């Protein structure tokens, strides 16, 4: 899941 | 090859993290270079700083987050310079930073201690360890045990060339759970590890075996994470006046 | 210099946390309080996880530890060897790259008799037959310095006879890429030298001891090499299984 890390790693 | 990789990394480090040991150093047992940090002692002396530069312990815990979630910040850019790490599935760029963050947070917060307190807000304060020893329970439980691992890593005397390629060793760690192809990052961790040690062995010659000193360390660094996720939950279900900013609570779930 | 030996011993006493001594008394040895904590079945290995901090990976991770501390202590023990300190450091660190698991195998003999080993600070004591028990080729881990340590063991060296063997293991100027090797031979005839005469006056009844001792700093080298490469494997075998970055380290170009 991890919505908030996802969006720092694009 | 690995002649870039440590200087990439180290770039890196410079570029992402704006709190580095040669900054915090000066500020610490300097002279005023301009001006020197304002000290933390009593209540009196929190509170003519909180209009200054930002319950009691309340503003504590909440100040603490912030700077976490900068650096958390800071830390997934930092990651996505490390050579090989962009090219890696997102989901395990996401799992490795995941359970890296707070083991690269507390070793990079060694660089502000020293035995007798910590800088904060980007340099301009300076909490004592003692005052924060003083904080009503179990807010007092919060950096102690971070004091306690930092004096002994500044202890073995790290620059920030070398402390910039721990981080990047630290988050490049293949024994994380859940990750996917834990070979890519092996193979990416043995390169870091490598150049971890020639770059000591050059950079410290007084300290030979500085190299598996320090990472004997990575070890208590996840024990002092574990201690810190419990000690969390309790502050977090202690206080329903200080929760949790939703990215630390998103690292935290289910560690 | 007759107290070479005694400063060699002090080093071996002050840096590892487990010796011959300590271990002897706690296995057959009456519950001074409490018998240490037998390992059995996998129920039992998991009983004792979180008592004193899959199955097989458990175990492979969990011996790594005392490997990591070890190699910590060997770098201080081997910096109390005289003239060790005096050595090209790139020398230093070539000694100790191939000396470690060596001087670990030889320790680890101290904990082992015929039926296990102790573990955890001798907390823990997990079965030969256990480790035998575990799914290829994790059982290939452990019983091959059980076999090496029952020869050993049957040697009957004392810690003080142990200190200046492993101190022999360390100086060892056939080492691979090493540079005044010359330094290393004299340092080592040294050390080798007060090893015999200690032999000698220690255990005059067996005095074919050093011979067939030092014919075991050959099968550590062996068991070593051959350790080295089953890990390798396992390490890129299974997925679930990592390796601490030191020992990863110190196996690369081994
Ligand atoms: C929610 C619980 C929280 O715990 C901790 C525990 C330890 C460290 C942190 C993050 N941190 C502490 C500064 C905040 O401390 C004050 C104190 C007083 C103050 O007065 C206004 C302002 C700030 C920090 N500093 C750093 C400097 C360099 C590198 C990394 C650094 O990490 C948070 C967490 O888990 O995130
Ligand atoms: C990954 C491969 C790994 O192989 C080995 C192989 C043999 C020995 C070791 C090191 N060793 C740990 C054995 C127990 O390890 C546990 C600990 C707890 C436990 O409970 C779950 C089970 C096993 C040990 N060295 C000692 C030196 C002196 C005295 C005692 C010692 O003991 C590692 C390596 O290369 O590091």
């Amino acid at each position: 899941r991890h919505k908030i890390l996802h969006r720092l790693l694009q | 090859d690995l002649k870039s990789l440590a200087k990439r990394i180290y770039e890196a480090y410079l570029k992402n993290f704006n709190m580095n040991k040669v900054k915090a150093r000066v500020i610490l047992s300097g002279k005023a270079s301009n001006n020197p940090p304002f000290v933390i002692h009593d209540m009196e002396t929190l509170c003519m700083a909180e209009k200054t530069l930002v319950e009691a312990e309340v503003r504590i815990f909440h100040c603490c987050q912030c700077t976490s979630v900068e650096t958390v910040t800071e830390l997934t850019e930092f990651a996505k310079a490390i050579p090989g790490f962009a090219n890696l599935d997102l989901n395990d760029q996401v799992t490795l930073l995941k359970y890296g963050v707070y083991e690269a947070i507390f070793a990079m917060l060694s660089s502000v201690m020293n035995k007798d307190g910590m800088l904060v807000a980007y340099g301009n304060g300076f909490i004592t360890r003692e005052f924060l020893k003083s904080l009503r329970k179990p807010f007092c439980d919060i950096m102690e045990p971070k004091f306690d691992f930092a004096m002994k890593f500044n202890a073995l005397e790290l620059d920030d060339s070398d402390i910039s390629l721990f981080v990047a060793a630290i988050i490049c760690c293949g024994d994380r759970p859940g990750l996917l192809n834990v070979g890519h990052i092996e193979k990416m961790q043995e390169g870091i590890v490598h150049v971890l040690r020639l770059h000591l062995q050059s950079n410290h010659p007084d300290d030979i075996f500085l190299f598996p000193k320090l990472l004997q360390k990575m070890a208590d660094l996840r024990q002092l994470v574990t201690e810190h996720a419990q000690l969390v939950q309790i502050i977090k279900k202690t206080e329903s006046d200080a929760a949790l900013h939703p990215l630390l609570q998103e690292i935290y779930r289910d560690m």
